[PDB]
């Protein structure tokens, strides 16, 4: 509450409508893609708290952290096949880089997996873990697939859209940075790991 | 492919097999097509599948099956006479299956879980695609009146 | 860890099937259709029926060869995974012999347990044969009800393997009844080792 | 009034609810909630009453208002799936007239 | 029953009668065999347990 | 019409008709010969059979 009432920024939700307009809605045949985002969307809410929580875990990595519901995730896994699970990862992907998770790449990356079970194929670690296991179960970093660190394992020939997917994951992920704050000479400061 | 470039490149025999089989077939051999010069090693282009094609062959983690068949076919005038030549089996469906990979350990490890109720075949000196097994089936030999 | 089935199955190559006729099932009911064409094109058995009649049995005959049902590819691409997962969340577990087809010699003519040994000799190995209780019973069926299942099994117009069985599988994962059948088996050996 | 009445029975004959926006249809998420007699699923309006009146007997047939309003359903969604009357719409938007 | 809840097919006899009602006749005969694939048959039941 | 597909709907509207007579190869099993012919409405689909 803090930081909204501080802050310059006011949101309208009315900018996508105003992009949209959704002139049609009365069809029975399917839904129009802008109509399905706006329904998806729901621009009728006005509550934005989460927001300002996910903007306040960057002051307490170290004690909280700030993951993503899984109701959000798209429901038993999810196929390319489907206009609004298509539009769930977007959502999800848009989404995802202003939490303070540490898997948050490795989310991303297998949420496209999990969309595109059947069609495209990685390689394995063993036989215990399949290529379709739900992208919420990845936290630790213990599962990450080493397909995932290293770029030359999936070949481009199979897999292409994952194979750029993951290298667009791994160049255009945003870079941490740091500033500076308070006066430690007659302050002090509550740094403990952080340069103080 | 250009002769070109590819002068002297290697295959997949399995992949030229398979190509020739669903072309006969027509059973839609082009995402099977550019699977056909093979990379670095010979087995890892079919453990890291272009497209699953289990109608062909399917992985098994580190193993790969295959059906081998058909080496001889029988034309109609062949009426199982004792002068005409034997065929062995070796024009049916699928006589047997062939279990491809690198070592003979690995395969026995698989071979802790496999089948082996209708025995296995090995070749131990110079295989054709790499060191293997044979998996016949029961499918049977007739041509020999007496004997089945 | 492994399962018998007496027909071959082919894994699914894509997880959205359709309908194609390359299985031995519908080679099967093609072989049969075309020996009965050859049955009633025979000049010796039935020049007999006039030719609407006859002309009529080949048209029938031709769309019955022709006929369509996702039920063969049900058994060759699906119905063992079905099996597979089910077989291990079972209170009786699976109890099976090798099946054979078409020898005198391997098929087997009974299966027997012993209780107790029969002599002086000891050794259940040298004891075995002659003394058991053979276990085994038929159970009668209805071909009509296998037939019209085979020949007339559509799917739902769009459908998806995961999410499908993701959902179809999902709720029946919260029991613990195999681990009570654990520990039910556990006081059932050691009981009959303290009795001896 | 009269027009709010013609509203309200236009809505009542045609404008019932499920409007299927497309899904991988899940097991426990289908319109054919549980098919009465044979206990499934079969996600489709017309699918779960002709099964349950593939259950009705046929040389039974029996005049019921049920069988009166299922000959309704599959004639609204007869009109629903024609390709001109979904596009179709007689006022402006100020951008078509416009 | 638990197959039953699980699997993805659905079955529907009215494949057989939707195409053995286009099937050639000349109903002048003793007999045509569509009625009788279809008595003998007799799928009007589901009951596929 | 004026989609730039209508000789291959016309093609492959034949191709879902008859099924099982004769079978022609093409690109995937994704878009096979029962693969219903309204799909397909993209120059990248066009079977090159």
């Amino acid at each position: 509450v803090l930081l909204q009432r501080i802050s310059p920024l006011q949101i309208d939700p009315t900018i996508i409508s105003n992009t949209m307009s959704t002139v049609s809605e009365s069809t029975t045949q399917t839904l129009s893609p802008a109509s399905s985002i706006l329904g998806k969307l729901r621009p009728s809410n006005s509550d934005f708290s989460s927001f300002r929580v996910a903007l306040a875990g960057w002051l307490y990595n170290g004690v909280v952290t700030t993951v993503i519901d899984d109701s959000s995730y798209p429901k038993d896994g999810g196929s390319v096949t489907s206009l609004e699970n298509l539009w769930d990862f977007f959502i999800l992907a848009l989404a995802l880089p202003l939490t303070t998770d540490p898997c948050a790449p490795v989310k991303a990356f297998m949420t496209l997996a999990n969309m595109m079970v059947g069609f495209e194929t990685i390689p394995m670690d063993n036989q215990i873990y399949t290529q379709s296991r739900r992208a919420s179960a990845f936290s630790t970093p213990h599962t990450w697939p080493r397909c995932f660190m290293n770029i030359q394992l999936i070949s481009p020939i199979d897999a292409p859209i994952l194979r750029q997917w993951a290298e667009i994951i791994h160049r255009y992920w945003p870079n941490p940075s740091q500033i500076r704050y308070g006066t430690p000479n007659v302050f002090g400061s509550a740094n403990l790991f952080t340069p103080p | 492919y250009p002769i070109s470039t590819y002068n002297h490149d290697r295959v997949n025999v399995f992949v030229a097999n398979a190509l020739v089989g669903a072309f006969l077939s027509n059973q839609a051999f082009y995402d099977l097509l550019p699977l056909l010069i093979v990379n670095d090693t010979m087995i890892s282009d079919l453990l890291g599948t272009g497209a699953a094609l289990s109608q062909f062959f399917q992985s098994h983690g580190e193993v790969l099956e295959v059906a081998a068949g058909r080496k001889y076919l029988q034309m109609n005038n062949y009426s199982n006479d004792d002068d005409d030549p034997p065929l062995f089996a070796k024009d049916l469906s699928d006589y047997a299956k062939a279990f491809y990979s690198d070592t003979y350990e690995v395969l026995d490890r698989f071979f802790w879980t496999h089948d082996s109720s209708a025995g296995v075949l090995v070749h131990y000196d110079k295989p054709t695609n790499g060191n293997h097994y044979i998996l016949g089936t029961l499918t049977q030999m007739v041509s020999a009146p007496p004997h089945i | 860890e492994v399962l018998l089935l007496p027909i071959d199955h082919q894994p699914a190559n894509v997880t959205t099937p359709t309908l194609d006729f390359t299985n031995e099932l519908t080679n099967w009911r093609a072989r049969v259709c075309e020996l009965m064409k050859n049955l009633v094109d025979n000049q010796r058995y039935q020049p007999g029926w006039t030719q609407s009649l006859v002309s009529s049995m080949r048209g029938t005959l031709g769309k019955l060869k022709l006929i369509k049902s996702m039920t063969p590819m049900y058994l060759q691409q699906l119905a063992p995974v079905e099996l597979a997962v089910i077989a291990p969340m079972l209170p009786f577990p699976p109890f099976q012999v090798p099946y054979v087809r078409l020898d005198r010699d391997r098929v087997p003519t009974m299966v027997g347990v012993t209780r107790q040994s029969r002599d002086t000799i000891t050794q259940p190995a040298l004891s075995l044969s002659t003394t058991n209780t053979t276990v085994g019973v038929p159970l009668a069926l209805d071909a009509r009800a296998i037939t019209v299942a085979l020949l007339s099994g559509k799917y739902p117009p769009d459908l998806v393997t995961n999410v499908w069985y993701a959902d179809a599988i999902y709720p029946m994962y919260a029991d613990t009844e195999v681990f009570s059948n654990l520990q039910r088996d556990v006081i059932t050996c050691e009981a009959v080792q303290t009795l001896v | 009034p009269m027009s709010t009445r013609i509203a309200e029975a236009t809505s009542a004959i045609v404008s019932k609810h499920p409007a299927r926006v497309g899904l991988p249809p899940t097991a426990s998420s289908g319109h054919g909630y549980q098919c009465h007699v044979c206990s499934a699923v079969l996600f489709s309006p017309l699918d779960l009453d002709a099964h349950v009146a593939s259950h009705g007997l046929h040389g039974n047939m029996t005049l019921t208002s049920s069988e009166i309003q299922r000959h309704i359903t599959e004639f609204i969604s007869s009109w629903q799936n024609h390709p001109i009357v979904q596009v179709s719409a007689d006022v402006e938007n100020r951008k078509t007239a416009q």
